[PDB]
């Protein structure tokens, strides 16, 4: 119990409702390494996601890129829900497409 | 520019009977390589993966590792218990070269505990950080003992290493080199005001990673942007974000402008409207 995950969701591309784009979450400078991380659409969990190797950068905190191919619209909301051991509570951040 | 190898090594020890051991090799920004432990193998991740090594050469290595994973868990539960270090463990390995066109060859071989820095593979022996809890100099001691792990890591960073990234470079030199010109995009962030604006530039999808993106008005760069963080898209591309707290009267005439060497002196310039 050191340090705490930051959570930052984005996409590969511009969002534009009814195209196909991709949902990146990069959970970062976490440790120690046992994590658990999810992508959500409206509260649920998304399963056909896909990660990369848990890796560290310099300062030895650990990273970790999730990504889904998805299609934006309207109505759906999309998010990434992180737990670590130094959260009380499972954190989620959610995508803004404008932020 | 200049593209290390760094090797890094995870293991993550919970009891004094579960421990999980993977690594990852990285050549410059771009991952060359996969070890699990739920795998006796190291994975390569580019065709050009295995450099100049023939199979034989390789599959060596391939045992090397394994019988390495396993002495270094023992190693570490023993250290432990010597030194009544408390479970659980979390050890870090950086260790790597990177060569130098076209005479020296410089490397490195970093441990981290608990995610602090104790000690590192200097010259023919490990030294402590400076920083380091003295109980490091007690197993820097028991370390520097062991002549024989001493040359042969020796060896491998002074040799193994420099030859076999030559070998990377050479195949995949032509994937390093690579630019891939991003794209970026204007939005409307969430208001620090009333009654302001917060502008966002967006960039996304260029490779290699460094770059450059201010805010301006006109040739004036706005001191005041904030750029964030450069993020990893699932295809080796990077993501930039920078932001403007402004009076909304502010805005316009104001541009988003991005600089990266894949744009060829083109700089990418988008106008708030
Ligand atoms: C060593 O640790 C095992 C649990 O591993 C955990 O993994 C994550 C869940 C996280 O909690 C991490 O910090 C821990 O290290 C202990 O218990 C169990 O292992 C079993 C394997 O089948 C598995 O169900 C769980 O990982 C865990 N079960 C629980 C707690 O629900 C081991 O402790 C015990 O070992 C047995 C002799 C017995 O005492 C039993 O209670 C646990 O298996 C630890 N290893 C040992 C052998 O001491
Ligand atoms: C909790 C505190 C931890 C502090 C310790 C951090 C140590 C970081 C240094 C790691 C270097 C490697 C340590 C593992 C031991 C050897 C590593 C290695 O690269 O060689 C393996 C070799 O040790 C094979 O097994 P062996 O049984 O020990 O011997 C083989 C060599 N002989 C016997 C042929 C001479
Ligand atoms: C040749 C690439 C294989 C790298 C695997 C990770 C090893 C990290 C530990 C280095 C001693
Ligand atoms: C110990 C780092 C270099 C390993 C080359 C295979």
């Amino acid at each position: 119990i050191q340090r705490t995950p930051k959570i930052q969701v984005y996409s590969r591309h511009p969002a534009e409702n009814g195209k196909s784009n991709f949902l990146n979450c990069y959970v970062s400078g976490f440790h120690p390494s046992d994590i658990e991380v999810d992508l959500l659409k409206n509260g649920e969990r998304i399963e056909k996601v896909e990660h990369s190797d848990l890796s560290f950068s310099k300062d030895w905190s650990f990273y970790l890129l999730y990504y889904t191919e998805f299609t934006p619209t309207e109505k759906d909301e999309y998010a990434c829900r992180v737990n670590h051991v130094t959260l009380s509570q499972p954190k989620i951040v959610k995508w803004d497409r404008d932020m | 520019r200049l593209f290390p190898l760094r090797c890094l090594q995870i293991s993550s020890f919970a009891n004094s009977s579960w421990t999980r051991t993977d690594g990852l090799a990285w050549l410059g920004e771009l991952q060359t390589h996969s070890w699990s432990q739920d795998s006796d193998t190291v994975r390569s991740l580019k065709p050009w993966s295995q450099g100049t090594f023939s199979d034989q050469q390789w599959e060596t290595l391939q045992h090397i590792f394994r019988v390495y994973r396993s002495s270094f868990t023992r190693d570490v539960k023993e250290f432990a218990k010597m030194l009544r270090l408390s479970y659980p463990l979390e050890l870090q390995v950086s260790a790597g070269c990177e060569v130098h066109p076209g005479q020296a060859s410089n490397n490195f071989f970093h441990v981290a505990f608990q995610g602090k820095d104790i000690l590192s593979f200097q010259g023919t022996s490990w030294e402590p950080t400076q920083e380091a809890p003295l109980w490091v100099n007690l197993a820097i001691q028991v370390l520097n003992q062991d002549k024989w792990t001493r040359e042969t890591v020796q060896w491998l960073l002074q040799g193994t290493c420099p030859q076999f990234v030559s070998g990377l470079l050479e195949s995949g030199k032509s994937e390093l080199k690579k630019q891939v010109k991003p794209k970026a995009w204007l939005s409307r962030g969430p208001s620090p005001g009333p009654g302001r604006l917060l502008l966002v530039c967006h960039v996304s999808g260029f490779y290699p990673k460094p770059v450059w993106v201010k805010w301006m008005r006109g040739e004036q760069e706005q001191q005041g942007t904030q750029p964030g963080d450069i993020l990893p898209n699932a295809d080796e591309t990077w993501y930039l974000r920078a932001t403007l707290d402004v009076v909304a009267g502010e805005a316009a005439g104001l541009s988003c402008r991005v600089k990266h060497s894949s744009l060829e002196g083109q700089d990418i310039v988008l106008y708030w409207h």
